[PDB]
């Protein structure tokens, strides 16, 4: 993969990472694509970033781990796009994506979980 | 009964007249006397709806003893309308009903201030600390014997304050605040730092020991202080602001951006902390953090204050008197969203526009502001009027 | 299946260097040893006391941010005079203690920066103008790097994997140095070349820190067991296990006997050298434990940071929660006492690094 | 390891139509013919002499399927769950938000991770002095927890 791309997730990260992205683009709670990902994160709404690693070029998600240097969020990178595209349910691969707090969501535990899993991975 | 008979003349005093409410009022009270709840209700229907005011006031003090509130409104109708030797002898005589120097002992210092002969104001002071000491009290005569000299019986008071008022950090404030203006700045440091060990938890007590730590040099023990006050409280949105001045008083503007992030992750719904991060942040990069500190936290009047110095500074003058308007609409008790007022009604507009916001000011009297505190809490300008100190905030921007 | 390889004659020459450095070394810690356990309990116990004092007091100092990187690392430097951070960015500020003040940034980097360890001789019986510092990068880079020139120094090029830590050894010659290639690497300073490649873990190696004496070395990583291996022949015996998690941090007090290791499993291992066994699994915080740091050579508590925002001053012996150093706002990466014990300097993830002091 | 497979709507909507499909067509020709480690967390409690909220306590334990003990002292009560991950969050959840105490306080002490479990089910100990408690705590490897416990707890009295 790309070196530039850190925190690398797991594969058992990465596959829970990808359940909660489903659980929240299913429950119209997440952004997908980079744009809408760094538009939340500086709107101060998103709760996660999740970035891949598999991204032509990798400077372009570089944004991803700089936004979560201006909102203070855990960040993560995925192994391949293509899996982040079909957990966003896009046929076009992801490279980027976001969890968004809701409104009193059920699925808060799970990405507060989420969120203290991808914070020990960037040491 | 007498409830609900209050409650009619209460609503017969909002709705048409005032003569029924008064008519009301008089019957509650010769029917049966109450509590100082019914005689304060009735003072305010007089103050609200001169010489009606002063006889409810008399039949108060001479039907309701015990009744420290009523008789000090008595007393400041009395001052205002009647006669200030006059309401000086009602206080002694209202001192001879209630021996406790709580409020009378404070209301009579205040009034004695007001006029000249001070010395008399600094005995009474005195024999009120002497009495029974408080914290208000001893704050009090902490400040009547500082606001003339730098004298070492306002340090003994201080001292005894401190001896026997360990437990409000506001004696140890004023302690500090009296041993800053003199020779030495160590002992002001040490008694900061005895008043935030004592409360633990004092916020403008760490503020003031922060600012005494970075303004005599080596400001990293300002940031240990700072940080050590966001944990102590924990996670304080003031010591987070403080600290945020600090970072962004030194060359690091990056640092100070970061520690804005933190504060803002850490606690989004802040006014001030949203108004530090519109202030830090990039001028045109501005507009959309106006709108997320809008969107976020909404009907501020520290948000309001930055979005009206945002558009003052992008050479908008009418939507910025429109959110000054609405700054001042929502909470006109804040003490810089009234200088900025001013400063934009002086700086750009007729003299309608200012005299209006003279008005405003003038009106409610502002406080807990950030310029406002810092001429409000100084012993150069402490007896002053409201006017005086909001053109002194406002000059001073 | 432990598998020998033949090595050069330099390593052997560097290993009897260290030995007969280590030696005496070892003879004088157990001749204090020796005249320390021959003090009576009731001033030993005085001092414990005395000591308990002045590290429940710590109240929060030196407090200065680096950069808008998160702080990574932090490593005193001796006789108190200042302290070497190395952050997130390619810049490596050196703070002067107590002052806390920005003086001569070592830059040079890339990458994210790891742990920029001083010699432990650098401002005591070394030149300024000669190596001091050794820091690391997120590639593989191992530079050495002056307190007087704002410039790095000819680096080895013998790591091609994520070096995570490194530390300098007490003589000063040598300078362990932790990859991400299953191994551990051992450059001399007199030979200017790497003299061994330790590969006895199954992952790669996170945190190494060698002994007061400098004859045992410990090591640790992804591996979750514990290694401790000697300069002069190898041949590990002293195997720690029972973390599940990654060891992040390791830490070699100054008795000869109890050693501290700090795993992700949010605890810490106080094992015995002369029991070769598990004397206290101390629950230090509920995060990651990271940064780990032993005692000056009084030997009186260690401060064990996690990747919460607090850190824990235990007793040694003892492990009782005697101090919690909170005050960061983000995860406490990277922790190191001074030489005078009166200051312990701790890094954070919210771009600032404190310490604890007495009042 | 595996990674989950999910379609767009229309994709399955798809996948619906084909479905359907073959079912008519089989139809129609049916017609014509805890293990690598556990999350073990460590309670403070002032007061656990209720006993509708132990049992409330040991009913969450049993439920979850999570094991360790809860032993009582004067003013010291040290609740000891180790199982999964899940299992722990729910009892830190209960005992944190649902199980209402109120001077009687309860916090989490500690939460960290083992390699394997320790007690083999919820046993409500109980000991006048802590040293009993404390033997207790080592018979099974958990003195650590418990002296921790009385020490944060004495921090509290003291402080």
């Amino acid at each position: 993969v790309n070196p530039k791309a850190y925190p690398l997730a797991d594969a058992h990260l990465t596959k829970k990472l990808l359940d909660l992205v489903q659980q929240s683009c299913n429950y119209k709670q997440l952004r997908k694509g980079a744009n809408e990902a760094t538009k939340t994160l500086n709107r101060g709404i998103s709760e996660f970033i999740v970035m891949a690693a598999d991204a032509e070029p990798l400077e372009i998600i570089l944004h991803l781990p700089l936004l979560c240097e201006d909102k203070n969020v855990p960040y993560v990178f995925v192994r391949s796009k293509q899996a982040l595209g079909r957990a966003c349910g896009v046929s076009r691969p992801v490279i980027a994506c976001s969890v968004t707090i809701k409104e009193g969501s059920q699925l808060k535990q799970q990405i507060q979980s989420i969120q203290q899993s991808i914070e020990r991975l960037l040491v | 009964r007498k409830h609900t008979w209050m409650e009619d003349a209460d609503s017969c005093v909002a709705h048409n007249a005032l003569e029924c409410a008064r008519a009301i009022y008089a019957y509650a009270l010769q029917v049966f006397p109450s509590k100082k709840s019914v005689w304060l209700r009735a003072a305010y229907f007089e103050k609200n709806h001169r010489e009606s005011l002063e006889a409810l006031l008399q039949r108060a003090v001479a039907h309701c003893p015990k009744a420290e509130v009523l008789w000090l409104m008595g007393a400041k109708s009395k001052w205002l309308a009647g006669d200030v030797p006059a309401a000086r002898s009602i206080l002694a005589l209202a001192f001879q009903a209630n021996p406790n120097s709580e409020e009378i002992w404070l209301a009579a210092v205040k009034l004695e201030s007001e006029n000249d002969e001070y010395e008399r104001a600094r005995r009474l002071l005195a024999k009120a600390r002497s009495s029974a000491p408080t914290a208000r009290v001893f704050m009090k005569s902490v400040k009547l014997e500082w606001v003339q000299d730098n004298i070492r019986a306002a340090q003994d008071l201080c001292e005894e304050a401190l001896r026997h008022y360990e437990d409000f950090p506001k004696l140890w404030m004023m302690k500090g605040q009296i041993e800053e203006q003199k020779e030495m700045m160590e002992k002001a440091r040490e008694a900061y730092n005895q008043g935030l060990k004592k409360c633990p938890h004092s916020t403008p007590l760490w503020l003031l020991l922060s600012r005494l730590e970075e303004k005599i040099g080596q400001l990293t023990r300002a940031r240990a202080i700072l940080e050590k006050s966001r944990l102590k409280n924990p996670k304080n949105p003031g010591l987070w602001l403080e600290s945020v001045r600090l970072e962004y008083r030194a060359g690091l503007k990056n640092i100070a951006n970061t520690l804005m992030a933190k504060a803002l992750q850490e606690c989004p719904n802040s006014g001030i902390l949203w108004s530090e991060a519109i202030f830090l942040e990039a001028r045109p990069q501005r507009r959309t953090k106006s709108v997320d500190a809008l969107k976020k936290c909404e009907h501020d009047p520290h948000v309001l204050l930055a979005v009206a110095k945002l558009f003052w500074s992008q050479r908008k003058i009418t939507k910025a008197r429109e959110w000054f308007h609405r700054t001042v609409k929502i909470d006109s008790d804040l003490g810089d969203a009234w200088a900025f007022f001013y400063k934009f009604e002086l700086q750009h507009g007729t003299e309608e526009q200012q005299e209006e916001v003279r008005k405003r000011c003038e009106s409610a009297e502002p406080r807990h502001g950030e310029l406002w505190c810092a001429v409000s809490k100084d012993i150069a300008n402490w007896q002053k009027k409201i006017g005086d100190i909001l053109r002194l905030v406002a000059g001073r921007i | 299946q432990t598998w020998y390889h033949e090595g050069p004659n330099s390593l052997k020459v560097a290993r009897l260097w260290i030995a007969n450095y280590s030696l005496p070394r070892a003879m004088k810690r157990l001749e204090e040893a020796r005249l320390h356990k021959e003090i009576p309990e009731t001033t030993r116990t005085s001092q414990m006391q005395e000591l308990h004092k002045s590290l429940r007091s710590l109240n929060n100092f030196c407090s200065q941010i680096g950069d808008d990187r998160p702080i990574s690392y932090c490593h005193f430097s001796p006789n108190s005079k200042m302290l070497a951070t190395a952050c997130w960015s390619g810049l490596c500020k050196l703070w002067s203690v107590p002052d806390c003040n920005l003086l001569h940034t070592l830059r040079g980097h890339n990458t994210n920066v790891g742990a920029i360890v001083f010699h432990p001789k650098s401002t005591v019986s070394l030149d300024p103008k000669d190596v001091n510092l050794a820091s690391c990068a997120a590639d593989g880079s191992v530079k050495l790097w002056s307190l007087d020139s704002d410039e790095p120094v000819a680096d080895i090029e013998g790591h091609t994997v994520r070096v995570a830590r490194v530390m300098w050894h007490p003589s000063g010659r040598f300078l362990g140095t932790t990859c991400y290639d299953r191994s551990w690497r051992l450059w001399d300073l007199e030979a200017q070349e790497e003299i061994l490649h330790q590969e006895g873990h199954s992952m790669g190696v996170y945190d190494i820190a060698f002994h007061q004496d400098g004859s045992l070395a410990g090591t640790g990583g992804l591996d979750a067991f514990g290694r401790v291996w000697d300069l002069r022949t190898g041949r590990c015996i002293m195997f720690l296990e029972g973390h599940l998690k990654e060891i992040y941090g390791i830490n070699f007090s100054p008795n000869g006997y109890h050693i501290a290791t700090g795993s992700g499993d949010n605890t810490c291992k106080v094992w015995d050298l002369r029991q070769r066994r598990c004397v206290y699994t101390i629950p230090a915080h509920q995060n990651l434990v990271t940064g780990v740091k032993f005692e000056p050579i009084h030997g009186n508590f260690l401060l064990t940071g996690a990747y919460d925002n607090t850190a824990k001053i235990w007793t040694h012996p003892g492990w009782s929660p005697l101090k919690t150093l909170a005050g960061h706002e983000g995860k406490v990466m990277g922790l190191d006492i001074s030489s005078d014990g009166q200051l312990i300097a701790t890094c954070s993830y919210d771009r600032t690094f404190k310490l604890w002091m007495a009042e | 390891v595996t990674l989950g497979v999910y379609l767009t709507k229309k994709e399955q909507k798809k996948l619906r139509r084909q479905t359907r499909r073959e079912a008519q067509k089989e139809l129609q020709e049916k017609v014509r013919l805890i293990s690598q480690g556990v999350h073990i967390s460590v309670y403070r409690v002032r007061n656990l002499s209720n006993p509708a909220k132990k049992f409330k306590i040991e009913a969450n334990a049993g439920q979850l399927y999570l094991t360790g003990v809860v032993v009582l002292h004067k003013d010291v009560n040290v609740v000891v769950v180790e199982g999964g991950p899940k299992a722990q969050k729910k009892f830190k959840r209960l005992m944190l938000h649902r199980i209402k105490w109120d001077t009687n306080k309860c916090v989490l002490v500690w939460e960290g991770t083992a390699k394997d479990r320790s007690f083999g089910e919820m046993k409500f100990k109980q000991c006048p002095t802590e040293n009993m408690a404390r033997e207790h705590f080592k018979k099974h490897g958990a003195e650590h927890y418990w002296d921790l416990a009385l020490s944060e707890s004495v921090l509290e009295s003291t402080d």
